[PDB]
DNA sequence: CGTTTTATTTTTTTTTTTAAA
């Protein structure tokens, strides 16, 4: 029982439950459920063969297999999903050693693909931080906009050339940087640091279930640093993602803020 | 002046002593039922009406401000728990905050809500909850609206409460916290969405009825802001009536553009009312033809046209083979200039046919009836903003004198002949729009009134491409008949000396009863037994021979056979027996034959 | 224990659109 004050979620439960699930794994479709189907080993171990032997990083993987296992994992993954997903990556980054301990364990994975939607036309306060996946047809082909992550400092006397990355937005100031004798005042410069890429293009929903005499209503979201021009733009495609929200700068005279919040979706994956 | 407290006693008496035995069936607890529905965690909104408190007393018939009463009753029953753990997101999330351990609005969990127009809306109406009907305009969409966030101090730990009523705001800074008070131990301030409370939020403009606006007047609109549960509760162009409040709008900001006491008002919502149950009475009546007898009484005779329409009213033919759909909508064409009162039946249908429309011979060029584009360097970009033909899905958009609009105008409408497909490479798309509208064509003959020498397409000037898209083409001419116009005359004059035409030949059917009986029809999906398939394909050939035996005659499309198929199964929807049979198509062919063989003799 | 806050209008070239014997 070790948890955020306002939640009910923990790393170890989901980690162990999923590591047992992938040990409860021979391709549970093609070896437990669809026994009439067959590729008989945990596919992720098989992939750690067929990924490492392939040497072909950035896996793609769903989690709809998990319906058989304990559904509490499903739920607390549905609802608290930027704080359990790295734990399932940690389990994979442990699985590395099940099949190759002394590998070049320096690369990471990419990654869901299981839950439903009906349409974008009408959603709710409940549906705020939850898993969604919807589809349509693409409109645009954007450019890239990067994003910073750290400050690289300078100095005046004796080269107090300090450095430090960001939580998300602050660096502290005592009289010097990481207060080292304060031979001079605080320093900062913003380039020799960590940056991060993205874009933005929107989608037009285009099902056969489009309500009567209704217009296009359309959605949009950025990317992450590998999910960037996967895309010959403009075709029938699905996304997964996490409904996101953001407050808005009222007016623009000063720091007033809006009542109304704009929304878009977190940036994960696509489908063909 | 009045006490806002002793009324709390009054309402405690009201709701507590609430099993009001006016009828067999009220000794049970009514708002106790709703109470336990709160205890069901189900109802998040209760309701007030004039009758409810009207019996109670007569003050508050003019006391209820509509504002203080609401927060008072809300807090009143919030502290009322006469009555299970994981029911809500936030509700259990507080328990998560209490696992180691508020205003009752931050645990909102429920709500309550409770013969004049904007023109009459005299400017002493502030605060009063009043009634007006209009028309919706400029359909928009809904987003979340904060009320009070939880700006935790982290180092201190004190989920700050910023309960807000405004529409604009300002952040909360580092810490108004007890340990973050003069006691030097402090962090910074930062919200937690999960524990935060927000609310749905729909807005759209409201335009005037257009039946009141005097000779020297121009309709104007107001704004609608309906938040919370009632979102998504009206579409564009619904004639709707709203009871709510007029409330001004403290547009704070600049100190010289405001500062006039500007008062750009707006409205607060409660409801969107828009002006089987019948089954026992539907058991009382079992007839097919009486619809024509009580639908559109205003003219005697010419039933055949009407029954042809009522079929389109009927519907019920569709299939999705091969992955592809099939057009299950009937589209009549109409030529003639007698006095028919196409305008009559058009108004009649457009009134009774819910989700109706109307356009005229030049009022909508090709971009207006469909989507279109615009221009302005003051609001942003432009969109499609589809037209009547765009909007009229699940219904009919009725053009009058399509012959006279324009020849190229036949194009885009012809595009919608293949239904639900409105292609637009105009706003950088090949967009669809789902043109799912039944289509009504009515026009007049060419120069003359069906000059018998100038033959079809000799007297007419219409490309075959559109006639092929039309199931039925109908010329209406009635030459001098000594006896004909008599009956029609006295018939007309009946509602001139009187107000209701048809006496003592049928039971008239009101718009409600008509629509409801039609409402029971279309979901049969009836049976067409297999002998028809061999039989009907034979009967169709009977046409194709007497089409070819004269060489100056009409061409034929596959839709001729597809149509004669398409009509019959529909009418079984109003037979309500799932039994497409011989009569089901014998009337189909019968009416097809009556569509023709009428101008030579 | 004091002394200070805040506004923009007309013309281009494209893609839309529209006119007379
Ligand atoms: N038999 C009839 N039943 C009902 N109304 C009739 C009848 N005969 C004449 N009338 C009245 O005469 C009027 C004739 O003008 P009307 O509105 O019919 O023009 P229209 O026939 O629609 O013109 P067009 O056919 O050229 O468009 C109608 O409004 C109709 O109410």
């Amino acid at each position: 029982q070790l948890v955020v004050w306002g939640t009910n979620v923990v790393v170890s439960q989901c980690k162990s439950k999923f590591k047992s699930f992938i040990m409860r794994f021979i391709d549970p479709s093609a070896e437990q459920d669809e026994i009439s189907e067959n590729i008989n080993q945990p596919l992720y171990l098989q992939k750690l063969e067929e990924i490492h032997t392939l040497e072909e990083p950035y896996l793609n993987l769903n989690c709809a297999h998990l319906k058989t296992f304990d559904q509490d994992l499903y739920r607390q993954l549905i609802c608290y999903p930027q704080e359990v997903i790295p734990g399932f990556d940690m389990a994979i980054n442990e699985m590395f050693f099940e099949r190759y301990p002394a590998a070049l364990l320096e690369h990471q994975i990419q990654v869901f693909n299981a839950d439903k939607t009906r349409n974008m036309r009408s959603l709710n306060p409940e549906d705020m931080d939850q898993l969604i996946s919807i589809s349509g047809m693409v409109i645009r082909s954007s450019n890239v906009i990067p994003e910073m992550r750290e400050a690289f400092f300078s100095c005046n006397i004796c080269s107090f050339s300090t450095t430090v990355e960001v939580d998300r937005g602050r660096i502290n100031q005592p009289t010097l940087c990481t207060n080292c004798n304060t031979n001079h005042c605080f320093r900062l410069i913003h380039n020799r640091s960590e940056f991060t890429d993205k874009q933005l293009v929107k989608l037009q929903e285009s099902p056969d279930d489009m309500a009567a005499g209704q217009t296009p209503h359309n959605v949009l979201l950025y990317a992450h640093n590998d999910l960037v021009d996967k895309v010959q733009p403009g075709d029938r495609v699905t996304v997964t993602g996490i409904y996101r929200a953001t407050p808005l700068k009222t007016g623009g005279l000063s720091s007033s803020v809006k009542s109304v919040y704009k929304t878009h979706v977190d940036v994960v994956h696509f489908r063909k | 002046r009045r006490d806002y407290a002793q009324d709390r006693e009054s309402i405690k008496t009201f709701l507590s002593e609430f099993c009001k035995c006016d009828d067999d069936g009220k000794k049970e607890f009514v708002y106790g039922s709703q109470l336990v529905k709160l205890a069901h965690r189900e109802q998040v909104l209760i309701t007030i009406d004039l009758d409810d408190l009207a019996e109670f007393n007569e003050s508050l018939a003019e006391a209820v401000n509509c504002r203080r009463y609401t927060s008072i009753f809300s807090d009143v029953i919030a502290e009322l728990l006469p009555s299970v753990h994981a029911k809500d997101a936030l509700d259990v999330y507080i328990e998560h905050r209490l696992m180691m351990e508020f205003p009752s609005e931050l645990m909102k969990r429920f709500e309550v809500g409770f013969a004049h127009s904007i023109r009459e809306v005299k400017a002493q109406h502030i605060g009063k909850l009043v009634t007006v009907r209009g028309i919706v305009t400029r359909c928009t969409e809904v987003k979340p609206m904060m009320v009070v966030a939880t700006y935790t101090c982290d180092r201190c730990g004190s989920e700050t409460y910023q309960p807000v009523n405004s529409l604009s705001f300002t952040p909360v800074h580092d810490c108004p916290s007890d340990d973050c008070r003069v006691n030097k131990a402090g962090g910074r301030l930062y919200l937690q969405t999960r524990g935060s409370k927000f609310v749905k939020f729909q807005e759209v403009k409201m335009q005037e009825h257009s039946d009141q606006v005097p000779v020297g007047h121009i309709p104007r609109s107001m704004t609608i802001m309906c938040r919370g549960e009632v979102t998504r509760m009206a579409q564009p162009g619904d004639h709707i009536v709203v009871s709510g409040v007029f409330l001004p709008l403290m547009r704070t900001g600049f100190a010289q553009m405001i500062q006039g006491l500007l008062s750009e008002t707006f409205l607060q919502a409660h409801r969107i009312i828009c002006i089987p149950e019948e089954l026992e009475e539907l058991a009382q009546d079992d007839f097919y033809e009486r619809l024509a007898t009580s639908l559109a009484p205003e003219i005697y005779g010419h039933l055949d046209v009407k029954k042809a329409l009522l079929l389109l009213l009927v519907g019920g033919v569709d299939k999705r083979p091969d992955g592809m759909k099939i057009r299950g909508n009937i589209n009549i064409c109409l030529m003639g200039d007698p006095g028919v009162a196409k305008s009559q039946l058009l108004g009649y249908i457009s009134r009774l046919a819910v989700r109706s429309q109307y356009t005229t011979g030049r009022g909508s060029s090709g971009v207006g009836l469909t989507a279109a584009v615009m221009k302005d360097p003051l609001t942003g970009e432009m969109t499609l903003e589809g037209g009547a033909l765009v909007l009229a899905d699940q219904g009919v958009c009725c053009i009058d004198e399509f012959d006279k609009m324009a020849d190229q105008d036949r194009t885009a409408i012809h595009e919608v002949m293949e239904q639900q497909t409105i292609s637009i490479a105009k706003a950088g798309i090949m967009t669809t729009l789902n043109a799912r509208v039944s289509i009504l064509a009515a026009a007049n003959p060419a120069f003359g009134r069906y000059n018998p020498r100038r033959t079809v397409e000799q007297n007419i000037q219409l490309p075959a491409a559109l006639l092929s898209r039309f199931d039925l083409l109908w010329l209406i001419q009635d030459k001098p008949d000594r006896d004909n116009d008599l009956r029609l005359a006295k018939h007309i004059t009946y509602v001139h000396s009187h107000s209701k035409q048809p006496p003592t030949r049928v039971k008239a059917l009101d718009m409600n009863l008509m629509r409801r009986y039609i409402n029971l029809c279309k979901r049969k999906n009836p049976t067409i037994p297999d002998e028809l398939t061999d039989y009907i394909v034979g009967a169709y050939v009977e046409l194709r021979r007497e089409a070819r035996n004269q060489k100056d005659m009409t061409f034929t499309s596959a839709r001729n056979l597809l149509g004669i198929l398409r009509l019959s199964t529909a009418l079984a929807r109003l037979r309500l027996s799932d039994s497409v049979e011989k009569d089901d198509v014998a009337e189909a062919l019968r009416l097809l034959e009556m569509s023709k063989d009428s101008l030579n003799q």
